[PDB]
C-alpha cells in the first residue's frame, strides 16, 4: 500500500492565492522526485510541476510557469503545490502523484496518484439557486422536471416527492454558464397527469426549495 | 595527476541511444573540460558569464550583480575556490591576475561530437617550481587540490544528455622551506 | 510539444471480449508510452509503463505493444471492473503529455431517445431570460446531435448539452440540451424546436410549441 | 597569456539549437581566429579581402581603392592598429615585410564543426627577445597589445549563429634598454 | 522565404462558440510563430508570441498551440469585441512574412439579396463613357457571383466590385458592381448566391 | 503608455521622394530595434526594414532595397522612413513597429504597431468627381483624385438604409464609387483635396 | 519490434499451379528474412533463409526473392505434400519476429452450408445455463460468418466458434458456433450462397 492524500482545494478568486498540500506515505518519500497532474472538469490530464527527492530543483510546463511554485518538506513526508496569480482556466482537480524513476532523464511517467483535491478559480459570490418548473405537454408515459438555475458554488441536491419517487428520474450534472452561475436539470417519466414536487437542497448557500410542477 | 575509470566510458550497452539500428550505445563525447590546480591556498577565480542574464540557483556561489560586461570581462567577480560542489564550472575560471601561490592547468575540449582521449600512467610527473626554484607555499601547513573532469555528456535512450565526470587522482610531494616575515 | 492521438473516441464491449484501443505519438517516441485506466471521479491508476511493462498488481489479462509512433493497449478478456477511460502519455520529452483518453461502456441493444421540449416558465421570463430544455431519455449508444431552431431558423453559440453516466440497470444514457435567449428575443418568434439525431432514430425526430 | 573564461562554453542551456531531439544546445563551435602581438609601436596591417567588391560600413577602418588583386595581395593596403572596435579581423593581417618592433602569433582553425580547443595555465611563458636577444623598444614609452579570440559561432534555436568572443590576459616583463640615434 | 497560409479564408462564428484558426509554415519553424488582431482601419496588436506565449494585457480566453510546420490559435468563449481578422507571422527567418489572414464573421441566418440594375444617365452620355450599375443589396453570407452579359454575350475584365462591411444592425453586405455602348440592345447583371435557389438576373435595353 | 505615431503619409508622383516620421514615447526608444511593416489597401503585411538601437545598421526586404532608407535619431525619440525611386506597386499605409527585442538573431517580430501613415504613389492630378444619378435609387461618384469622397443624403436628413461603397482604382487612375439606399432624394458628395461640393437630385 | 505482415491470410490453390506469397516487414531488413512451413500438429521446417538460399533437403520448386520491406516465396508447381501453412521470420534485429502466416487451401467447387439450429437440452436448463448450437456443415471455401439474433436484436461477445481442419474425402469445412444464456435465430452469410440463409425456433 503507497498512500496519497491530497488536501487544500476550494473555492478561490481570479488573483488571489490557494496552497495544495499532499501527505505522503508507504514508501522512501525522500527517494522520490514527485509531480502535480491536473484535470480541469470534463478535459483531459496535464502536467503541471516536477521537484527533486532534494526538494532543491523544480521544473514547471509552460502553462504554469511563473503562477506555481512546487516545494516539499521530507521532514513532515509533505509535498505542495502553491497557486498565485490564479485565473479561471487553473480550474481544475489538483493530483498528487509520485515519479516512476525517470526524473533525472527528464522522461517523467506517474506510478502512484492520490485522490486529487478541486481547485475552483470564480468571482461569483455563494448564492441559491432559482427553481423552475419543466410541465408536460400533450400524451400518448409523459416526462417532467426542474430547472434548478444561477446557483454557487456545486453542487446541489434534488429529489421528487421527499424521497419517495425515485425510479425513472434522471438528475443531470451543472453546466458553469457565461455568468459562472451553474444550471442543473432534474427529470422523471411518469403515466397520468399525481402531485410531483421536486425538493432543491443547496446547503453551500442553506437554501431549500419545494416546488410543485403540472 | 590522473582521470580515475576512464574504462568505465566502455559500458555503452546501459540505456544508450543506438548510434543507429541494431547498433552499441553512443559513448560519452562532447565538450569536456579537464582541469587540475596545486596551491598553497585556495585557487582563486574570476567569474565570466556566456549570458549575464542567467538565473544561477540557490545553494552554488556565482558572479553577483552581473552586467553585460560580465559577458566578457568584469573585475568585480573575483573569489576563493573555498568550498566544495559549490562554485558552477560555466562562471568561474583561474583568474590569471592572481595564483602566484598556485600552479593551474586546464583544457577545454569544445565541440558537440568530440571523442574523449584519456591517458594513463604511473610514469609522469609534474614539476611545481616557478622560474626561480619556488614550488606553492602552503599558508596554516595547508595544501589546496582543485580539480574539474567533465569528460563530455551521457546521452540516455530518450536522446536526452547528461554531463558525465571522472574522480582524479593527487600525489604531491612537499619539503619544508624556511621564510621570513 | 508531442501530441498524442488515441484510437476511437468511444468504444462498445461486453465482458469477455478481446478489447483493443490504440495509441499515435506525433513523432517516434521510441517505447517511452504509459497506459492508464480512470474511473469517473476517481484518481488514474497505471496499467503500463515503456509500452509494454506490467506496473505491479496489475492482471495479466491487459498487455502492451508498439515502438516509435503506432501503440495498442489490449485486454484479452474483458472484466465489470474494466469499464472505465484508458489515457496513454508519452515520457520520452518534457513536458509529458496525454491522450484525449478512450471511454470503454457496456454494450446494449440500440435503442431510439424518446424526447420531450419544455418551454420556459412564465416566473422565469418575469427574470429577463428564458430557458428552453430539450430532454433525450433513455438511448444507446453515447452518439447524439441536438440542433435547435427558434422559427426554422438553426441557432448555435447559445446552447449547453449535459449528459448522465451509462445507467446502473438499463446500460442506456440520457442528455439535456438548454437553449438561452432573452425575453425580448424569444418574444419575438413563435416556434422553437428541438432536432434530434441519432443512430436508432429512421427519421430525425423534433418535438416543438409556440408561444 | 591566456584566454579569460574558457568555461563560459559550457552554458549549452541558454537559447541553444538542440543537437538532437531532447538533447544538449550546440556548443559554440566553428570557425575561429585566436591572435596576440607585443609591440614597442602600433601592430602594422595588410589588408587582404575574401571579395573586393564587399562594401564594409561606417565606423569601420578597412582597405580602401580594393581592386581584384586586393583578393590575393595589393600593396596599397597598409594600417596602423591605432583604433578599438574599428580594424575588421576579415580584412587586416599583420603585414610580414614591417612589423620588426613587434612579436605577433596568430591561428585561424577553419571549419564549420571544428572544436574550439582552449588551454590554460599560469606556468607558460613566451620570450620576445629575437635571433639577436632585442625584444620591441616601447618609442614614446608605450606598450602596444593587440588580440583577437572569436573562439566560433553559437548557434540559437533559430539557426542562425553568432561569433562569440573572450577577453585575454596579457602579463608583459620590461627592462631599461640605453639606444643611440 | 517561408510562405505562411491560414486556416480557412473566413469563419462565420457567434458570440460564445470556440473558434478555432489553424496556420501553416511551408517548412519547420520550431515555435517562432506569432499571431496578431487587426481590426479595419486599426493597426495590428500582438497577441501571441512563441507559438503559445500570451502578451500581457490580452484575455486568457486567447491560446494558441503548435511546433514545426502547424499552428492554431483558439477563442475558448468569442466575445462581440473578437470579431476581426487574424494574421499569423513566422520569426524564424528573414524576411518575416505574414499568412494571409483569417476574417471572423458575425454568423446570422441565409439571407437572398436584393438585385437592381441602372442604365447609363444622359448626362454621362454626353462627355464620352457609360457606366452601368448592378447592386446586390442586404445578403449573407458574403460569397456572391456577379456576371455582365452584353446581347447574352459573356464579358470579362471590364466590370469592377466593391463590398460593405458586416451591417451594425442586421449584419449583412452589399456590392456594387460597375461595367464601363449604342452598338448592343440587352444589358443583364446575372447574380448567384448561396440564398438564391436558381440564379436571379435584371436587364434593359438601349 | 507605450505609443507610435508616424506622420509626412500623402499623395506622391512615381519616380519622385517622400520621407515618413514616427515620433515614439513611454518606453526607452534607444533600447529597442525599430522596424516599418507597409499593408497595400486591402493586401497583407509586409516586412520593409529594421535598425538597431544604435542607429548603425539596417536590414531591407529584398523587394525594397536600394530604394528605401530607414534612420533614427534617440535623442528626439524619432523612426524615420526615407522613400526615394517610388512605384505604384509601393502604395500602401506604412506601420511603426517596436521590435520584440529578437532583432539580434534575425527574429523579427512586433509586440507594438503606429496606427500608421498612407503614402499614395499616381500620376493623376487633383480633380473633382462627375456626379450622375441611378435612377433603391443612388448617386454614381465618378473619376476623382486623391480620396476621400463623403457622402450624405438630404444633408444628413436620410440615415438608415443608405450604403456608400468603398471607393475602385480603375485604368484612368481616377478613383470612382456608388452611394445607394433603399425606400418606399438628393446624394450630398464632399471632396475637400478638390474643394468640391455637389448636391444631385434623383 | 519489428512487425511482421504476410499477403493471402488465406490462398486457395490445387496440384500444378505457381502459387506466390507476400511478406512485408515494418522497416528496411535488407535479406535477413527467413521462411518455414508447419503442418498442422507438426513442428516447422525452413524453406529458406537469407531471402533466397534454399535450406539443404527442400525442393528446388521453392525459391525466394526480396531485400528491404517486401520479400516473396514462390512454389513454380504445387505438389499434394506442400498444403499447410507459411511463414515469413525476420532475422536482422531481436526480438526475431514472425508473420501472422498464409494457410494454402486444397481448391475445389464453392458449396453452400447446410445450416441447423438447435436449441438447449431441458436437462441443461436444470443445470442453470442454456447452450444454443448453430451448425454449418460442408462448406468451400472457409470464409464464413454467422450472426446470432434474439426477437432480431443481434447479440455477440458470448457466442464463441470451432471449425474442423479440411475434410481428408471431399476437401470441405464444418463449423459449430454455441451461444450462452422468444425468436432464436442463426443467420449464415457465404460466398456460396445467392444472399444469406437464416434457421430459427421460438
Amino acid at each position: 500500500e503507497v498512500q496519497l492524500v491530497e488536501s487544500g482545494g476550494g473555492v478561490v478568486q481570479p488573483g488571489r492565492s490557494l496552497r495544495l498540500s499532499c501527505a505522503a506515505s508507504g514508501f522512501t518519500f525522500s527517494s522520490s522526485a514527485m509531480h502535480w497532474v491536473r484535470q480541469a472538469p470534463g478535459k483531459g490530464l496535464e502536467w503541471v510541476a516536477v521537484i527533486s527527492y532534494d526538494g532543491n530543483n523544480q521544473l514547471y510546463a509552460d502553462s504554469v510557469k511563473g503562477r506555481l511554485t512546487i516545494s516539499r518538506d521530507n521532514s513532515k513526508n509533505a509535498l505542495y503545490l502553491q497557486l498565485n496569480s490564479l485565473r479561471t482556466e487553473d480550474t481544475a482537480v489538483y493530483f498528487c502523484a509520485r515519479d516512476g524513476g525517470g526524473y533525472s532523464f527528464g522522461t517523467y511517467f506517474f506510478d502512484f496518484w492520490g485522490q486529487g483535491t478541486l481547485v475552483t478559480v470564480s468571482s461569483a459570490s455563494t448564492k441559491g439557486p432559482s427553481v423552475f418548473p419543466l410541465a408536460p405537454s400533450s400524451k400518448s408515459t409523459a416526462a417532467l422536471g426542474c430547472l434548478v438555475k444561477d446557483y454557487f458554488p456545486e453542487p446541489v441536491t434534488v429529489s421528487w416527492n421527499s424521497g419517495a419517487l425515485t425510479s425513472g428520474v434522471h438528475t443531470f450534472p451543472a453546466v458553469l454558464q457565461s455568468s459562472g452561475l451553474y444550471s442543473l436539470s432534474s427529470v422523471v417519466t411518469v403515466p397520468s397527469s399525481q402531485t410531483y414536487i421536486c425538493n432543491v437542497n443547496h446547503k453551500p448557500s442553506n437554501t431549500k426549495v419545494d416546488k410543485k410542477v403540472e | 595527476t590522473e582521470v580515475i575509470g576512464v574504462t568505465s566510458l566502455m559500458n555503452v550497452h546501459s540505456n544508450g541511444q543506438a548510434t543507429h539500428d541494431n547498433g552499441a550505445g553512443k559513448p560519452v563525447q562532447g565538450t569536456s573540460f579537464h582541469f587540475f590546480s596545486v596551491g598553497g591556498e585556495a585557487l582563486e577565480l574570476q567569474g565570466v558569464l556566456f549570458n549575464y542574464r542567467t538565473k544561477y540557483p540557490d545553494g552554488t556561489i556565482f558572479p553577483k550583480n552581473a552586467t553585460v560586461q560580465s559577458q566578457v570581462m568584469n573585475t568585480e567577480h573575483k573569489a576563493y575556490l573555498d568550498k566544495n560542489k559549490a562554485y558552477p564550472v560555466e562562471c568561474w575560471v583561474p583568474d590569471p591576475t592572481r595564483n602566484e601561490n598556485t600552479r593551474y592547468f586546464g583544457t577545454l575540449t569544445g565541440g558537440e561530437n568530440v571523442p574523449p582521449v584519456l591517458h594513463i600512467t604511473n610514469t609522469a610527473t609534474t614539476v611545481l617550481l616557478d622560474e626561480f626554484g619556488v614550488g606553492p607555499l602552503c599558508k596554516g601547513d595547508n595544501l589546496y587540490l582543485s580539480a574539474v573532469d567533465v569528460c563530455g555528456m551521457f546521452t540516455n535512450r530518450s536522446g536526452s544528455q547528461q554531463w558525465r565526470g571522472l574522480s582524479r587522482y593527487f600525489k604531491v610531494q612537499l619539503r619544508k622551506r624556511r621564510v621570513k616575515n | 510539444d508531442i501530441q498524442m492521438t488515441q484510437s476511437p473516441s468511444s468504444l462498445s464491449a461486453s465482458v469477455g471480449e478481446r478489447v483493443t484501443i490504440t495509441c499515435r505519438a506525433s513523432q517516434r517516441i521510441s517505447n517511452y508510452l504509459n497506459w492508464y485506466q480512470q474511473k469517473p471521479g476517481k484518481a488514474p491508476k497505471l496499467l503500463i509503463y515503456a509500452a509494454s511493462t506490467l506496473q505491479s498488481g496489475v492482471p495479466s489479462r491487459f498487455s502492451g505493444s508498439g515502438s516509435g509512433t503506432d501503440f495498442t493497449l489490449t485486454i484479452s478478456s474483458l472484466q465489470p471492473e474494466d469499464f472505465a477511460t484508458y489515457y496513454c502519455q508519452q515520457s520520452y520529452s518534457s513536458p509529458p503529455t496525454f491522450g484525449p483518453g478512450t471511454k470503454v461502456d457496456i454494450k446494449r441493444t440500440v435503442a431510439a431517445p424518446s424526447v420531450f421540449i419544455f418551454p420556459p416558465s412564465d416566473e422565469q421570463l418575469k427574470s429577463g431570460t428564458a430557458s428552453v430544455v430539450c430532454l433525450l431519455n433513455n438511448f444507446y449508444p453515447r452518439e447524439a446531435k441536438v440542433q435547435w431552431k427558434v422559427d426554422n431558423a438553426l441557432q448555435s453559440g447559445n446552447s449547453q448539452e449535459s449528459v448522465t453516466e451509462q445507467d446502473s440497470k438499463d446500460s442506456t444514457y440520457s442528455l439535456s440540451s438548454t437553449l438561452t435567449l432573452s425575453k425580448a428575443d424569444y418574444e419575438k418568434h413563435k416556434v422553437y424546436a428541438c432536432e434530434v439525431t441519432h443512430q436508432g432514430l429512421s427519421s430525425p425526430v423534433t418535438k416543438s410549441f409556440n408561444r
